[PDB]
């Protein structure tokens, strides 16, 4: 089937859903996937209790 | 003669009416020949699913034999006096016309009664004609134009009698019996839905006398059809083994009377027609035709205005190779939208002249004139004189075309029937989106 009449609108719907999830994340719980210790100035003389990556 | 006195001088077609309702109509002239025919208001549109194809069967059986003229005797009279007997049955009309010398008009009319009133419908003849109709159906499968037009009617009037083909399904052909044919001729060849139309050197008084002497003993004084529902769809009979791909796209057109017929034809005359073996080609003023000739997109195209009593199909049918359907569909939709959005005076004048030529040149010779008489009396209820056609075309202008095409083409769901290597054919969403312009 041609891409334009069908999959452009399908992709628009997909983008809408992804924007829903991303905007929920940013607006309601921004520091959900992050780590609170990242809100501390970097001090090379002391380490955080845990060292985990993203 | 300034083409005004010419139109005014065309002989008037006298129309009368018998007590049975026979609308006897004739158009006298000076030729020594004549065409006298009977136009029935029968056809596949008046046939249910079971009875479908009975009209074609009856038409086939019409000339074989009659009760008064057993078998070839009916043929014997036709040839021995040089007459050409012929019949044609479309979706909403039937006709039997016998071209013959003006002297033999008394005989021909009598035969025309015998064919219509006292048929034979012999059972062995029915079997033979059943076989013949089956082979004729296999013949009709060959050419793509008729197949595509039947597909268009099926997909545009789905669920309605108009979708039915004229010949009917092959199933009905085998299962149609003599009782069905007798009932069909009894309830569809009734006197009120009859037009005895004659052209050439026949005087109306003589025609009336002959009709009153031979057609008097006909029906006295019901399946009066139902308004069919246009349903924009698409049928794709993808068959890549075929050489060329036939496409036909049509929108719901006007009715038979529906004065908008006069503008639309003019609009269609703007698009015109073209094929490979034409003349000027890349210089023809039809933009679509010029593009087709320049880029060799198609081997043919035409604009049709098939119009029935309450509805009709208005659109274009084109035959092109397997890898030019998209481009020509685009250009066709572009021409349509250009006409709806901006018609321009000069193209309208060209269309008016072209339509004048259509109506005038088509009405020459006894056979087309008689056919026009029958069809007009059946559909319009009168015979629209050529002067009236001239006035109606003269009233058309650029604004009228721009409005009438807009009412029928712009943002309307079309019906598409493609057959052959039609992979290139755009998806129905693209075709529908072609009907409207984001620049307008
Ligand atoms: C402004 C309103 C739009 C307008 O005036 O369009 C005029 C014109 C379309 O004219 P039209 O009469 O609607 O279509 C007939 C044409 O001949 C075109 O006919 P076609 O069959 O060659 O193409 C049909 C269809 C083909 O489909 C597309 O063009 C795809 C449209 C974008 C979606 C898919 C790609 C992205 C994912 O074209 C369109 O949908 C219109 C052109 C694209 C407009 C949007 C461009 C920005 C998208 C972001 O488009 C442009 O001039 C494009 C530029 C201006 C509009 C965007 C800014
Ligand atoms: C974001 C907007 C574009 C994507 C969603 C809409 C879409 O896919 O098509 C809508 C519009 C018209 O596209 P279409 O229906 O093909 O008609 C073309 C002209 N005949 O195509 C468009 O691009 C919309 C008009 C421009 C905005």
């Amino acid at each position: 089937i041609p891409f334009h009449p069908y999959y452009t609108i399908k992709d628009i719907l997909g983008a809408l859903f992804m924007m829903l999830i991303l905007l929920i994340l940013v607006l309601f719980s921004p520091d959900l996937l992050g780590d609170p210790d990242n809100y501390t100035p970097a001090n090379p003389l002391n380490t955080p209790p845990h060292i985990k990556p993203e | 003669a300034t083409y005004a006195q010419a139109l005014q001088s065309v002989p008037e077609t006298q129309v009368s009416q018998l007590d049975n309702g026979l609308r006897v109509a004739s158009e006298q002239s000076s030729q020594p020949t004549c065409t006298v025919g009977v136009w029935i208001d029968a056809g596949s549109r008046y046939e249910n699913e079971k009875n479908n194809g009975a009209g074609y069967f009856v038409e086939h059986l019409a000339f074989k034999g009659t009760k008064n003229r057993p078998g070839s005797a009916l043929e014997k009279e036709v040839e021995s006096m040089g007459a050409h007997l012929n019949a044609y049955s479309t979706r909403e009309h039937t006709a039997y016309y016998i071209k013959a010398l003006s002297k033999d008009l008394p005989k021909a009319v009598e035969l025309l009664a015998d064919i219509v009133q006292n048929c034979s419908l012999e059972d062995s003849q029915i079997e033979k004609e059943r076989d013949v109709i089956l082979q004729e159906l296999q013949e009709n499968d060959s050419s793509m134009r008729d197949v595509v037009f039947d597909y268009l009617h099926a997909t545009a009037f789905q669920g309605t009698p108009l979708a039915q083909s004229v010949e009917g399904p092959s199933e009905n052909v085998r299962k149609l019996s003599r009782a069905d044919l007798t009932e069909y001729v009894s309830q569809h060849y009734k006197a009120p839905r009859m037009v005895l139309a004659a052209a050439g050197g026949v005087e109306h008084r003589q025609l009336l006398d002959l009709a009153q002497k031979h057609f008097s003993s006909l029906s006295g004084t019901v399946p009066a059809f139902t308004p069919c529902r246009f349903t924009g769809s698409e049928i794709r009979h993808r068959d890549d083994a075929l050489p060329l791909a036939h496409v036909a796209i049509a929108v719901e057109g006007p009715g038979w009377a529906n004065p908008d017929n006069v503008p639309l034809q003019v609009a269609n005359a703007i698009i015109g027609h073209y094929d490979s073996t034409y003349g000027g080609g890349t210089h023809m003023s039809s933009t679509l035709a010029s593009v087709a000739a320049t880029r060799k997109l198609c081997q043919s195209f035409q604009t049709f205005n098939i119009c029935y009593a309450e509805t009709g199909l208005l659109g274009a049918h084109f035959v092109c190779d397997n890898m030019s359907i998209d481009d020509m569909m685009f250009f066709l939709q572009g021409q349509w939208m250009r006409l709806c959005t901006s018609a321009t005076e000069s193209e309208v004048v060209r269309g008016k002249n072209i339509l004048r030529n259509a109506l005038v040149s088509h009405l020459d010779g006894t056979t087309p004139v008689c056919e026009d008489i029958g069809r007009s009396l059946l559909t319009y209820g009168r015979r629209i004189p050529l002067a009236e056609w001239e006035s109606r075309i003269a009233e058309v202008d650029a604004s009228v075309v721009r409005e009438v095409c807009s009412k029928y083409f712009y943002d309307q769901c079309p019906a598409v029937a493609g057959l052959g290597p039609i992979e290139q054919l755009p998806d129905y969403n693209r075709i529908r989106s072609g009907m409207f312009w984001l620049r307008f």
